[PDB]
């Protein structure tokens, strides 16, 4: 009845913001050439802007446990909650990252998100985690419902 | 000479350090030794001395006193395990915001639970006066009050476990054991004639405080052993706090619905009469999914050490005898085709649990069966399989061709697919092996009855058999744990692990027929089918077949 | 009560635990030489068996203190007893004489690489009696 | 055990015992007195006329009750049976009552039992519930009193048992060291019983049970206890009269329940609770053998101190709280304090659980008016110190303590905003709990610290309330409430100097978790980082507006110094959560992630700059007096401290121009002062004191683990030269104690040792002219002496030298020259001293090595030599 987001199926990650009182969906871009760096595109003004989606479609590659990505650093699924994935970008063909080179936006703490070329580390791996408290952790992920990544690298949320 | 006077340090090291370690008791005053020796000789000596006395005091409590003799010139007076049962049953239903701890009913409970059970080959009429005593002994408490009373500790208890509801189970146990009719009747009376909602509200509350393996407190403990420090408990209950109470909390629940009672299967699953209702049939298979998860991360910490130490040994033969307990309540829940606990486990989460619990079985016995150590736990966890496959044996009935539970079940086994074929290869090698030590080349080999094979001699034998492969060799002889002489005794061996597979792959050839001929065309199967060969024809002449008109009113294959 | 001599041995006994030389063993410089000897021990472990050798309580054992433990204990000739338990299973030979030769030998199990040539010229050092051999009462030379 | 041969129950209480008791006292009630003491006490009675007149009444009310009359006392029998039994109870728990007259009153009890070697005992009379009541309480008693009976029994048999169990484990320990040797006396499985904690030797010992044997026990000691065990038993009952009171109560129980249906739930509980108890002998002693103790004769007095004390706090419970009360119970802990057993004996301590009752004290007063402030505080003070003292005396009280830890924490916020109140609140309680012991560190659990991760993320959220309605001024933080979360959480991941990783990863997490507990400067959203906050508390410190109320004076919470704290605190617990070096040399990712995020969390710059401020260095007045700069408002040493060991533990000292840049920027000129105020006068001031703390626990011992990086450091001359001034000057001075003069040594010995030949010669030039005097100053001088001369002695001696560093310039050679004629004038014309003789030898020697035997001297000598700069007086 309800689908499930399994492993090499393309998605968007979008995000919401309510900025001077309205809703405002934004979906998370990037470009392979040129800048790595990743930047957010409105969806909500598709009615009087069309967003480059192709930009915006994500590929998720792997879904392995913690434990899984901890025994391959020493050296067809569905996503559960506490596990870790792989975000490919389709049409660059770069695995989303933590860069943690961070541009020294204003607050100190945080890094830059972008796009690397090798798979090697774990810049590249997030785990998902479940933001409604109804949902538990190995649970099945919902195809509507909310995520909050953590990047294994940094201990930090996509903010 | 210097140097010598260094070389001679290094052992005066020794000494100083051996001398500063000696801490003989004479040293020790008189008092402290004292009080240290009355703290010892009460745990060694006045803990440890037992006498039974439970029977005697119920049979002498329970007895009517000369009520010829003296008149009372009023109602029947009540006996005084009577009065006692009625005061305990009386305090729990008065409105209490919290179940207050009374030492009173935690003595007497335990003394009524000894009471019932007052605990080679037995015959027919032994077995048959074991029971008719069992009977008589609980229904020397079911007539005074007790069922009703272990349900109204339960209730009051408002989910929230503690040594009083763990005396109210263990009572709840001793009168229900081997499937009383009587006192299943009553209690289901009770409940539904007095629409309590508080006693599965507190049973669901139990159920989820029912405790899991803990890899954060298991790793604190082996840091604690790796920097030196001694166990203050030997039983290390941090992981696993309550596994007594877990397994007691289950078999209650079990015996509950046990006899197949129909009636009471269905009220635990959906409470009529009751305003509200609570699916403890739903609330079992999600412990059984925490418990699944629990035990698959303890096999993944120690996947990348070679040899499992003891006190992991332990928690895994703890965590194994809870999913066991948990695996025969699903399994008595849906006894007796029971339609809509089947269907509401179907629907349920018990699909993935099952799927975790099948890699656990495929790798875990390929780690153990390798050390020769842990053959135990090996035993255990093929039970824990033989158990599964039970449930989902019984979850198969009823069903007829095509139908839906097989269909899912067959979307489960292709889903684990790999680690049904690794279990199937191993089945298969293990029971080959009774064939390979009793072909005539290994008597040939070994022709006196010493069964003193070497390690070579077994290897050749194998190449002359040449039904096994090279990987086959080597992990057998993996396997095979011999002497420095490299004299092997293949008696034990096979004894040690035939009979196992022989016992526990028979579930899974009865449920792959089962399956096969309830789908006679589903494609998938028949690739599983092709890998079981091997067994199919090996249990075929252990594997009985008939027909029946079920009570369905529809022919049903056993 | 305690000779004179045996105090000064017990001197440098102190020493060979009192690394920081002001005469107070801490009980990191105390555990410090038990893993150098192959005992793992608890940090309680050895803050309880440290208490009890501590009349003072201050913690840290002062020598006359330490007198005190070494006292407890019968040591009357188990120094020298020492010694020729040392000589006898030095002496690999037999001959009553233990040679240069292996004294490389055991001197390397502590991890020190010196010469074989110039042990035996120490060795020759401790041979005023000349012998080129070292015996037992070379070795009470040395001690 | 038993009275005669023959193993028959003697009368139960009439006997000998021993067992310490309350003291009756009493007070005469006289009104024409005007003294007070009589108010404490109850009013004297006359205790025989009562017991003799209470005999003789139940006497006659059981010989009357038996034909029962239709008019009895009172009208009923109810009135007539339970005041007077009432009454007999009472005398019978006070104990009045002793042998002949005991005896009569339980035959009036029950004849046939207690007759000693018709008419029917109370037993049996058709009794109402009330006197059924009271008489199940009797019977309680009476097996209370055969249970303390079998008590002293067995403390009476342990005496002889375990001195002869010692003197055998002497024989065999004799034995078995007269068969090995001391030095391989550690292993060997023979010693491992020695060895053994005398708790694990009791429990090996104690192995005569069953038929495992492998006890090393005799058979001639074991059959004594293989007796008296039995004994026990049959005096427990595991083994026509009924001859005992457990079978006559066994009996009755059954008889009153059989023949009527008991209404009241009071009696049914207590006729099976007895029932129980007859049943289960055995579980008397289970429980009572815990709550059993043993002190020497010479004790017995403090402890029947201690148990009044203890009497007179638990007794404090059932009456409320109030300022009389909050006095008693403030006293009787200060003598529970001064009491020696409290120290001597803690098994005892908790076996009589005074945490418990201190626990419940607590919590009434901590309870009562929560919305209008917790009243009595000095009781919560008192309390806590209490509590705090108990966990000081041994382990176990910590373990003990533990298990209060969740209450504890969730009443943290108590009195911590309060002053003059540290080491006196519920936080205080729960560090000393959690402190230096490693197990119960590691047995603390992750929502105990989120409580008070979530405490501090509050106090650094919004401001104090407290203070803001005293006056001072509303910044938009509580910085003294998180200088004492911060402690807590320093002790739960910081123990026995090594840093409890599980402890330290949950902590940094949920820090990172919630970044606001930071403060405001390292909230990161437009924060002036941390050199900027400390100069602005500097500012607001020399500012009194803003520093002070402004509307005593240790209440007065200077903001400056509280902000300072804060700041040093957090930075302190950060570097203690560092992970430590071996985990990052194996490279653990956790480890690396964990070192990483504290590197982004706070800068290397700013620890150099908070390291560069200066201190206010005390002056001498024009009167003669010096002025003290107040440190309950100013910059202190402690708050570098934390700086330094966050520096050490987090980015690492591993690079020399690093090392080097530190040393010139912020250590260097604390040395200067430290040399500057070792002056007579000032050396005493807390500011020498405080500032030689600081150098000798964090500076020097970092600068001695960083001496290797000193080898390649010619082209920085001057830098190592005034180094090594500044520290000979520290270590002259004066002030410095025996640990702190063994830190400058060590430090000095190792950069010296390390530092290549040609730079000391201006230490040198220092050394010649002080190491003849031989003073007592002069011991590390003459072994830095020998070792230098020792190390280098190919640069004097060769002509080459060493050929990277060169040979001397015939001035180090002229110095050493008359070093080496100082020291052996001054050790010829010195009294003998033999560690002076055994230290200045080696070290002529190693001149008279090092300088070469053709040496030619110079008709060169030195203009105006600068010694008058470098004598004492005035020191320059
Ligand atoms: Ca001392
Ligand atoms: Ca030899
Ligand atoms: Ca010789």
């Amino acid at each position: 009845e309800i689908q499930f987001l399994r492993t090499d199926d393309e998605v968007v990650l979008q995000c919401t913001a309510t900025i001077h009182k309205e809703q405002q969906k934004l979906c998370l871009a990037a470009e392979g050439f040129g800048n790595r760096l990743c930047f957010l595109e409105s969806t909500s003004n598709s009615k009087n802007v069309p967003p480059d989606l192709s930009i915006c479609t994500f590929v998720l590659e792997q879904s392995l446990s913690v434990r899984a990505l901890q025994e391959m650093l020493a050296n067809h699924r569905t996503l559960l909650y506490g596990h870790a994935i792989l975000l490919r970008h389709s049409y660059s063909g770069m695995y989303l990252c933590c860069l943690s080179t961070s541009r020294s936006s204003t607050d100190k703490l945080a890094f830059d998100v972008g796009l690397q070329e090798d798979t090697t580390g774990e810049a590249c791996w997030w785990t998902i985690h479940p933001a409604s408290k109804q949902r538990s952790e190995g649970e099945k992920v919902r195809v509507g419902d909310d995520l909050i990544l953590v990047s294994v690298s940094s201990e930090r949320y996509l903010h | 000479k210097a140097v010598w006077h260094k070389l001679l340090s290094k052992q005066r090291k020794r000494a100083v350090v051996a001398c500063f370690r000696m801490a003989p008791l004479y040293n020790l005053p008189r008092h402290r030794a004292v009080n240290l020796f009355l703290q010892g000789y009460e745990k060694s000596w006045i803990e440890t001395e037992e006498h039974y006395f439970e029977d005697k005091l119920i049979e002498d409590l329970a007895k009517p006193g000369a009520e010829p003799p003296e008149e009372d010139e009023g109602t029947k007076r009540v006996d005084p395990l009577h009065q006692l049962i009625l005061l305990f049953s009386r305090t729990a239903l008065t409105e209490k915001c919290k179940l207050e701890e009374d030492f009173l009913y935690m003595a007497y409970a335990d003394i009524m639970a000894k009471s019932c059970h007052d605990e080679e080959v037995k015959s027919f009429e032994e077995k048959e006066m074991e029971k008719q005593k069992l009977l008589y002994q609980q229904a020397r408490l079911h007539d005074r009050g007790a069922a009703e009373m272990v349900l109204q500790t339960i209730s009051a208890s408002k989910g929230e476990t503690g040594p009083m509801v763990a005396a109210t189970l263990k009572l709840g146990i001793a009168i229900l054991n081997g499937g009383n009719s009587t006192v299943q009747q009553k209690m289901l009376d009770y409940l539904k004639e007095k629409k309590d909602v508080g006693f599965f509200q507190s049973l669901a509350g139990l159920m989820q405080s029912c405790s899991v393996l803990d890899l954060n407190a298991f790793e604190r403990q082996n840091k604690a052993e790796g920097l030196g420090m001694v166990t203050e408990e030997g039983s290390g209950e941090k992981v696993l706090q309550d596994d007594e109470f877990t397994c007691d909390l289950f078999r209650f629940l079990q015996l509950l619905c046990e006899g197949h009672n129909s009636d009471f299967q269905n009220y635990l699953r959906t409470q009529t009469g009751n305003n509200t209702t609570v699916n403890i049939i739903i609330s079992t298979v999600d412990y059984l999914l925490r418990v699944q998860e629990s035990i698959s991360d303890f096999y993944w910490y120690y996947s990348g050490k070679d040899v499992i130490d003891e006190q992991g040994q332990r928690n895994f033969s703890k965590a194994i005898q809870v999913a066991k307990q948990v695996f025969n309540t699903l399994t008595e829940y849906i006894q007796g085709p029971c339609t809509g606990n089947q269907q509401s486990l179907a629907h349920s989460r018990l699909w993935d649990a099952v799927v975790g619990f099948l890699h656990v079985f495929a790798h875990m016995q390929m780690k153990l069966s390798q050390d020769s150590s842990q053959i135990e736990l090996l035993k255990e966890l093929m039970d824990l399989q033989k158990d599964m496959v039970v449930m989902l044996l019984s979850m198969l009935e009823g069903n007829v061709v095509n139908g839906t539970i097989g269909k899912q079940m067959v979307d489960m086994l292709v889903e684990s697919s790999n680690n049904v074929e690794m279990i199937l290869k191993f089945f298969d090698m293990f029971l080959k092996l009774k064939d390979l030590t009793s072909s005539d080349t290994f008597k040939e080999y070994d022709p006196d009855g010493k069964g003193v094979i070497s390690k070579r001699d077994f290897h050749k034998a194998m190449e002359s058999h040449k039904h096994y492969t090279q990987s086959e060799t080597e992990f057998l002889l993996s396997c095979a744990e011999t002497d420095e002489n490299e004299t092997l005794d293949y008696e034990e061996f096979v004894k040690r692990f035939h009979e196992p597979a022989k016992d526990i792959g028979f579930n899974v050839a009865v449920l792959l027929t089962n399956l096969s001929e309830h789908m006679p065309n589903d494609t998938r199967l028949q690739t599983f089918l092709e890998l079981a060969e091997s067994v199919l024809n090996y249990f075929q002449p252990f594997l009985g077949r008939i027909e029946i008109m079920g009570s369905a009113k529809r022919i049903e294959r056993v | 009560q305690l000779t004179e001599e045996q105090i000064a041995e017990f001197k440098e006994a102190f020493s060979l635990f009192d690394k920081d030389g002001d005469g107070t063993i801490t009980t990191k410089e105390l555990g410090t030489v038990m893993r150098s000897l192959g005992q793992n021990p608890t940090e309680a472990e050895l803050q309880d068996m440290i208490n009890e050798v501590d009349a003072d309580g201050n913690g840290t054992i002062d020598f006359p203190e330490f007198l005190t433990m070494m006292a407890r204990k019968m040591k009357d000739t188990d120094s020298e007893e020492e010694i020729r338990e040392a000589f006898r299973v030095f002496d690999k030979d037999g001959n009553g004489y233990i040679s240069a030769a292996e004294l490389r030998h055991v001197m390397t199990n502590l991890g020190e690489k010196l010469t074989d040539e110039e042990v035996d010229e120490m060795i020759r050092e401790a041979d005023i009696d000349g012998d080129g051999q070292v015996n037992y009462e070379e070795f009470v030379q040395m001690m | 055990l038993f009275p005669d041969e023959n193993k028959k129950h003697g009368l139960p209480g009439i006997g000998l015992s021993t067992s310490l008791r309350p003291r009756m006292q009493f007070s005469s009630p006289s009104f024409v007195s005007i003294s007070n003491e009589c108010y404490q006490y109850s009013p004297e009675f006359p205790l025989d006329i009562l017991k003799s007149k209470t005999i003789q009444m139940l006497t006659e009310a059981v010989k009357e009750g038996s034909l029962h009359a239709r008019d009895p006392v009172g009208g009923t029998t109810e009135f007539l049976f339970v005041p007077l039994i009432k009454l007999f109870y009472t005398l019978l728990i006070m104990g009045i009552f002793h042998n002949e007259d005991l005896k009569h009153i339980l035959q009036l009890i029950e004849p046939s039992v207690f007759k000693e070697a018709p008419k029917e005992g109370l037993l049996q009379m058709k009794l109402p519930e009330p006197v059924k009541l009271q008489m199940c309480l009797l019977l309680q008693y009476l097996c209370d009193c055969q249970v303390r009976h079998r008590i002293e029994a067995i403390v009476a048999f342990s005496d002889d048992f375990v001195a002869k169990l010692q003197d055998n484990q002497r024989f065999r320990y004799n034995e078995v060291m007269q068969a090995l040797n001391m030095s391989a006396a550690l292993t060997a499985r023979k010693t491992k019983e020695f060895r053994s904690p005398p708790q694990e030797q009791i429990n090996m010992l104690l192995n005569f049970k069953d038929d495992k044997s492998e006890c090393p026990c005799p058979e001639e000691i074991r059959d004594q206890l293989l007796d008296f065990h039995e004994d026990l038993m049959t005096h427990c009952g595991i083994e026509k009269k009924s001859s005992t009171l457990q079978q006559l109560i066994s009996e009755t129980m059954v008889r009153w329940a059989q023949e009527s249906v008991i209404e009241d739930p009071e009696l049914v509980r207590a006729m099976f609770v007895l029932l129980h108890r007859q049943y289960d002998g055995i579980g008397g002693l289970v429980r009572a053998l815990p709550k059993t103790y043993t002190i020497n004769g010479v004790s017995v007095e403090d402890t029947i101190n201690l148990l009044a004390s203890l009497g007179q706090i638990r007794s404090l419970l059932s009456v409320r709280m109030g300022k009389e009360e909050e006095k008693l119970m403030i006293r009787g802990l200060g003598d529970i304090m001064n009491n020696k057993v409290f120290y001597q004996h803690p098994n005892l301590m908790r076996a009589l659980g005074m945490h418990e009752t201190v626990m419940e004290v607590m919590v009434n007063v901590l309870g009562g008016g929560e919305s209008k402030e917790i009243t009595f505080p000095k009781m919560v003070a008192n309390c806590c110190r209490f509590l705090c003292y108990f966990c000081r005396i041994s382990r176990q009280n910590q373990k003990a303590m533990f298990d209060h830890l969740s209450y504890l924490l969730e009443n943290s916020s108590v009195g911590l905003a309060s002053p003059a109140m540290r080491g006196s609140t519920p936080l205080d309680v729960a560090a000393a709990s959690v402190m230096d012991n490693n197990e119960l560190a590691l047995a603390l659990r992750e929502p105990d610290l989120e409580k008070v991760v979530r405490y501090l993320a509050g106090c650094g959220l919004q401001s104090c309330q407290m203070l803001v309605s005293k006056g001072y001024p509303d910044i938009g933080w509580n910085p003294v409430e998180g200088e004492r979360y911060l402690d807590f959480l320093r002790f739960a991941v910081f123990c026995n100097g090594e840093s409890v990783e599980e402890n330290a990863n949950v902590v940094v997490r949920l820090l990172i978790r919630r970044p606001e507990c930071f403060g405001p400067a390292l909230r990161g959203e437009g924060g002036n980082g941390l050199l900027a906050a400390m100069e602005e508390a500097i500012k607001i410190a020399e500012d009194p507006s803003r520093d002070g109320p402004s509307p005593e004076e240790d209440d007065t919470i200077h903001m400056g110094n509280a902000i300072m704290t804060f700041y040093s605190a957090l930075i302190d617990l950060l570097g203690r959560c560092a992970p430590e070096m071996h985990l990052i040399h194996a490279g653990k990712g956790e480890a690396i992630r964990i070192r990483s995020i504290l590197r982004s969390l706070i800068p290397l710059g700013d620890l150099v700059g908070v390291i560069s401020i200066a201190f206010q260095m005390p002056t001498i007045a024009k009167d003669g007096n010096v002025v003290e700069p107040d440190m309950s408002a100013g910059f202190c040493p402690d708050h570098k401290a934390a700086m330094v060991l966050f520096l050490d533990r987090v980015y690492g000292i591993e690079v020399q121009d690093f090392l080097l840049h530190l040393l010139e920027v912020g250590f260097l000129p604390d040395l200067r002062a430290a040399a500057s105020l070792d002056t007579a006068a000032l050396s005493a001031t807390d500011m020498a004191l405080a500032l030689n703390r600081y150098l000798c626990t964090a500076v020097l011992p970092l600068l001695t683990r960083c001496a290797p990086l000193f080898a390649g450091t010619e082209h920085h001359a001057s830098l190592i030269d005034s180094l090594l001034h500044t520290v000979y000057r520290l270590s002259k001075g004066c002030s410095l104690t025996k640990a702190q003069r063994d830190s400058i040594e060590v430090c000095l010995l190792s950069i010296c040792g390390q530092l290549r030949p040609s730079m000391m010669q201006h230490l040198l030039r220092r050394l010649v002219f002080d190491v003849p005097l031989l003073n007592e100053h002069a011991k590390m001088p003459l072994k830095l002496l020998t070792n230098h001369y020792e190390r280098c002695w190919k640069y004097y001696c060769l002509p080459g030298g060493w050929g990277n560093f060169g040979a001397a310039s015939e001035e180090e050679l002229h110095l050493s020259r008359k070093l080496f004629w100082g020291i052996f004038d001054a050790l010829s014309q010195k009294k003998y001293e033999q560690e002076l003789f055994k230290l200045a030898l080696p070290c002529l020697s190693a001149v008279a090595g090092a300088l070469p035997p053709d040496y030619m001297e110079s008709n060169y000598v030195s203009m105006m030599e600068k010694q008058s700069s470098m004598d004492s007086e005035g020191n320059f």
